[PDB]
C-alpha cells in the first residue's frame, strides 16, 4: 500500500502529499 | 525531517498537513 508504506517502513513527503483527497 | 513510522492518525495529519491549509487541518466537513 501507499498509506501502509509510511507505517510499515519510512516514506517521502510526496506520496501522502497526493493522498489527501 | 523524521525517520520513524507514522500510523493510523499521524498518517491522516501528514497528508492532511500538506492539505492542512495555512494553519488548518481539514476543510469540506468537520
Amino acid at each position: 500500500g501507499i498509506v501502509e508504506q509510511c507505517c510499515t517502513s519510512i516514506c517521502s513527503l510526496y506520496q501522502l502529499e497526493n493522498y489527501c483527497n | 525531517f523524521v525517520n520513524q513510522h507514522l500510523c493510523g492518525s499521524h498518517l491522516v495529519e501528514a497528508l492532511y498537513l500538506v492539505c492542512g491549509e495555512r494553519g488548518g487541518f481539514y476543510t469540506p466537513k468537520t
